[PDB]
């Protein structure tokens, strides 16, 4: 219904646009005579692109990430202690 | 440096680019890109197309009307 | 009016619109020149955020580093914050040109950027002298000429303001991100002031090594580390300049503020900035017990 209600408004307001019983005169009469906008388009596609990234990256795993980084920070330590001991002896 | 990015393109490796050549360690230029950006775009590996896009290529500067319409 | 006064305090000034520009002396009083640009220009800024990023035009737009500096953009236009930057028009400063622009398209920003006058090949003096064609189209207030930079924050930072609070002292707060040696003179001339400073170590490779670091041996490594080919090229007396200068950085450790890698939250740039300010303003011994 909004499509069709669309093309006749568009019809309506394509036309002479003047009552029906007073639209001869306008054909007799016509017959005898005859970028800001694109730039805050992209700022919006810009803003759209960095919506749809955050829902993406909104599945909160990071935390997996961060044990790992934990962990191989922890066996940095452990190399370290270990170098320190045989250092020691 | 062209070499290593070629051999690195041949196969889909994206982080290893990323990481190996755009190091930042040595300056590689915008305007050597043109080369391997052509490339890119015929072996339809879009992922490099989105790192040379990000690393300074200019895309319009690239579309020039001789590559335009050899491709 | 305002001309004729920039005669006697500096001739030779061009001023163009497609944007105002200026010559700059070392001999130039920073207090005149600030006084003059709050007179004529610009109003009084609440806060300055300068950055710093090495003058070599190759640089790498990661992601994250976008993100981080549109946050630091955004802020910097809610707090009406000014900028400092080199403005020569490569990654980073084009980066926030661009992203200035896109702010401002979407009440002002400041964006100020000095640059050396003789690293500009271009000449187009003057009235209203208009060239196109190095230097940046989208800085507002662009200027030509590492030491003017430093005595303008100075005194700046010594200046009184009425707002703001922060002790009547303007946050001006110093950013670095990237990897180079003139950031790293930057960071050091701007720590022997106290400001402080913020970093981030997801990119920048001396950046990196500065987070990782909070020895001369263990410096030596880190810098190898992410410094190969700088490392590699660099001859022996600039290796000893270069860990005395990270050396003394190191001695002021509450200032130098770091982003972690963790941290992937949409409040982090405020959050950094926030903190640095307030381990200045309780540490400086000076109205900190209030």
């Amino acid at each position: 219904w909004k499509f069709q209600r669309y093309f006749l408004v568009q019809e309506y307001c394509n036309r002479l646009n003047i009552p029906f019983p007073f639209v001869v005169f306008a054909y007799f009469y016509m017959v005898v005579k005859k970028n800001e906008t694109l730039a805050w388009e992209g700022v919006m596609k810009e803003n759209y692109l960095v919506k749809i990234n955050t829902k993406a990256n909104d599945n909160s795993e990071e935390m997996r990430h961060r044990f790992r980084q934990l962990d191989s920070k922890l066996n940095d330590l452990k190399s370290l202690l270990k170098e320190i001991a045989n250092n020691i002896k | 440096w062209n070499g290593q990015l070629k051999l690195l393109l041949e196969w889909n490796q994206l982080d290893l680019a990323s990481d190996e050549i755009f190091t930042n360690d040595r300056r590689w230029e915008s305007a050597d890109l043109q080369e391997v950006m052509f490339t890119a775009l015929i072996k339809d590996r879009p992922k490099f197309v989105r790192l040379f896009l990000e690393n300074g290529l200019n895309l319009q500067k690239f579309l020039t009307n001789e590559v335009l319409t050899e491709l | 009016d305002l001309v004729n006064f920039i005669q006697a305090n500096f001739d030779a000034f061009g001023d163009i619109q497609f944007g105002k520009y200026l010559r700059l002396s070392c001999d130039t009083d920073s207090e005149t020149l600030y006084e003059l640009l709050t007179q004529h220009w610009h109003l009084k800024t609440p806060n300055l955020v300068i950055s710093v990023t090495g003058g070599a035009k190759n640089f790498a737009l990661k992601p994250r580093m976008r993100k981080i500096f549109s946050r630091l953009i955004y802020i910097a236009q809610s707090k009406g914050a000014w900028i400092l930057t080199g403005g020569t028009h490569y990654g980073l400063m084009k980066y926030i040109g661009e992203v200035v622009r896109d702010n401002t398209i979407s009440e002002n920003i400041v964006a100020i950027g000095i640059a050396a006058w003789g690293m500009v090949s271009n000449r187009d003096t003057l009235f209203s002298a208009q060239y196109i064609m190095i230097l940046d189209n989208n800085h507002t207030h662009l200027l030509l000429v590492a030491k003017l930079r430093n005595q303008l924050e100075k005194y700046i930072s010594e200046r009184t303001s009425q707002d703001s609070n922060y002790g009547g002292k303007i946050p001006i707060v110093c950013f670095a991100q990237g990897g180079g040696r003139e950031t790293l003179k930057a960071i050091n001339t701007s720590v022997k002031s106290k400001i402080p400073c913020v970093v981030v170590e997801g990119s920048g490779q001396i950046a990196d090594v500065i987070a990782s670091l909070v020895t001369s041996s263990m410096v030596k490594e880190k810098l190898v580390r992410f410094l190969p080919r700088t490392v590699s090229r660099l001859p022996e007396e600039e290796i000893e300049s270069w860990i005395k200068w990270l050396k003394e950085i190191l001695e002021s450790s509450h200032l130098l503020t770091v982003i972690k890698m963790e941290e992937a939250g949409d409040e982090i740039v405020s959050n950094a900035i926030s903190y640095a300010l307030y381990k200045a303003f309780s540490t400086n011994e000076q109205d900190k017990d209030n």
